[PDB]
């Protein structure tokens, strides 16, 4: 009638073995549209065994130079007036407009970190936007 | 055609940084009687209390401000392989969006 | 019967077919934050090659391998609704279970998102009829139950050879899962697109079909 | 059991019938409760349980209601929610659930529009619902 084992293998991997076989005389229809389009990794079953030792995974962290200046910022003046919205696709924060300017004023060849960061503040003071410093 | 990478960049989630204390507005999609179903573009739905003043304006798709603590709250405990997630958010309300 | 042949192989030799490749998109999927996952905590050992990267403790679903296996699930699942298949929709979630419920109703085919019996697909003469014919293809909007297990479906249909179509999340077991689709099933926006192009997928499917049979009416 | 439902009810009405034509009365009104005396009259049965008295009734009232055919020639199952076993139930439950969601965006609507036209009528104790 058919195989049950869930282990054995795929489900491709016990139909054709059994139509091969001489059994399952009434080859299903899904077999066709298998054969034509196959997925990217066969579905194998595989025991989630618990890693142990020094092992660790190989995810990486997601870090960028501009969470680097992102933190200095978020650091002196807290959050931002200006509300984040995660509605707009192309919503422009606060921060993300200081880390903007942050990096075309350190493309004029200014290298101090102190300089680039206040004549940032002062550059966003001009724009009408508001920078009140935490304590 | 624009490389998956550099959408997260300009991600509004990424720009925001760590989910503590950051001001969020969300948008509220289900009411009872006193809890209200807030979402605030995260990937969970926050639930807050309705406040004594000015109750009777929070209505289903009114927007309001949140601060955000965790984006998801989910804690380990001893004998569990896999934490335990709550499927929701922590935020507090801070008032009603001035349109 | 040679042209009942014809009509069945006609589309196995276009991997275009039915013009899926224009429903969905890498932006379309972003903006339906598809691209979110649980914490690092939970991330499940299987989910790590799909895994981008993690954000501040928050794993981040590489789509552009949700865009190549999404682009075979909705093929896959046109091809055997085009062949008269039984499509059935599996979700035990308290949040979308209306909307699943409808959305099967639009396409015209089954869904199951209630309290999932032992011997359902197993013992299928039992529970269901004498003689009943078990579903072709099972769609997984959630591969998890209430209480964060493995759903019995998943289990089942490998044990009676019925491909599953289901969407995991960074939390979920893709071993058995023969056509898996790495995306986010908490975001109700991202649940609804998912619907959506299941909806399109099955309602093309079930056009091109009549449209085909036309023409081979017509030839004879 | 759709035929053998059939035939029970064309020889019902045969016998039924016979029935009046033996009673001398007019089988245009020979009514259930005329049907009944006259069976008790006829087979007169002294037996304590009113149920195991002899009966000649409409075959759908004695015959418990039956399942319908859920499938066609092809095995598609007809309703939509075959596949979670219960499937009268869950669609009444589907229904009733989907008209809560439809008074709740009607009176969404309504209270956007600034209107209160329905009443509570849910109170029906002098009829004495339950
Ligand atoms: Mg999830």
């Amino acid at each position: 009638a058919g195989s049950r084992l869930e282990t054995v293998g795929s489900i491709f991997s016990r139909t054709r073995d059994l139509i091969r076989a001489g059994v399952l005389k009434e080859k299903p229809l899904w077999l066709d549209i298998y054969n034509a389009f196959p997925p990217l990794r066969e579905p194998v079953f595989r025991r989630p065994r618990l890693r142990y030792g020094k092992a660790k995974a190989a995810v990486q962290d997601i870090f960028y130079h501009e969470d680097r200046i992102r933190a200095k910022f978020y650091s002196a003046y807290g959050s931002g007036p200006k509300a984040f919205d995660l509605f707009n696709p192309n919503f422009k924060s606060t921060c993300q407009r200081f880390v903007e300017k942050y990096i075309e004023l350190q493309r004029l060849g200014e290298t101090d970190e102190e300089k680039l960061f206040v004549e940032a503040g002062k550059a966003l003071l001009a724009e009408g936007v508001t920078l009140r410093r935490v304590g | 055609v624009e490389s998956f990478a550099s959408m997260l960049r300009h991600s509004p989630l990424t720009q925001m940084g760590p989910a503590k204390n950051k001001l969020v507005i969300g948008q509220i999609f289900h009411i009872v009687e006193d809890d209200l179903y807030i979402d605030f573009g995260g990937k969970f739905h926050c639930v807050c209390k309705r406040p004594e003043v000015d109750g009777e304006k929070y209505q289903k798709g009114t927007r309001v401000r949140l601060r955000l603590l965790d984006l998801e709250l989910t804690s380990r405990f001893l004998g569990a392989t896999t934490d335990t997630t709550i499927l929701e958010a922590d935020a507090v309300l801070l008032g009603l969006q001035e349109s | 019967n040679d042209l009942r042949d014809r009509i069945l192989s006609e589309p196995l030799k276009h991997a275009d077919f039915f013009n899926l490749k224009e429903l969905f998109s890498v932006r379309s999927l972003f903006d339906a934050r598809v691209h979110l996952g649980h914490k690092a905590g939970c991330r499940h050992r299987f989910m790590e090659p799909y895994l981008f990267g993690s954000r501040l403790g928050q794993d981040i679903i590489d789509l552009e391998q949700t865009a190549a296996h999404l682009q075979l699930a909705l093929n896959f699942t046109a091809h055997v609704a085009y062949r008269e298949g039984i499509i059935l929709f599996v979700s035990r979630h308290r949040q979308f279970a209306h909307l699943i419920e409808t959305t099967a109703r639009d396409c015209g085919e089954y869904a199951h998102t209630r309290y999932f019996k032992g011997g359902l697909l197993t013992n299928a003469p039992l529970l269901l009829g004498p003689g009943v014919r078990l579903p072709d293809l099972i769609i997984f909007l959630h591969t998890l139950n209430n209480v964060f297990e493995p759903h019995v479906a998943v289990r089942d249909a490998a044990k009676m050879n019925i491909p599953t179509v289901g969407i995991v999340d960074t939390n979920c077991n893709p071993a058995l899962i023969t056509y898996p689709v790495p995306g986010n099933d908490d975001s109700p926006p991202a649940v609804r697109l998912f619907c959506r192009l299941f909806q399109v997928a099955i309602s093309r499917a079930k056009e091109k079909r009549r449209q085909v049979e036309a023409l081979y009416r017509l030839q004879g | 059991t759709v035929d053998f439902i059939k035939k029970q009810i064309e020889e019902f009405n045969i016998g039924k019938r016979h029935l009046a034509n033996m009673m001398g009365e007019d089988p245009e009104t020979f009514t259930q409760e005329d049907i009944d005396r006259a069976i008790a009259y006829l087979f007169p049965s002294g037996l304590f349980e009113k149920r195991a008295r002899p009966i000649m009734k409409h075959p759908e009232e004695i015959f418990p209601k039956q399942r319908a055919i859920q499938w066609g020639e092809d095995g598609r199952p007809f309703h939509f929610l075959f596949y979670t076993g219960k499937q009268s139930y869950y669609s009444l439950m589907h229904d009733t659930y989907g008209k809560l969601l439809d008074v709740e965006k009607h009176h969404n609507q309504l209270r956007a529009k600034d209107l209160l036209a329905e009443k509570t009528k849910i109170l029906k104790d002098p009829i004495g619902s339950r």
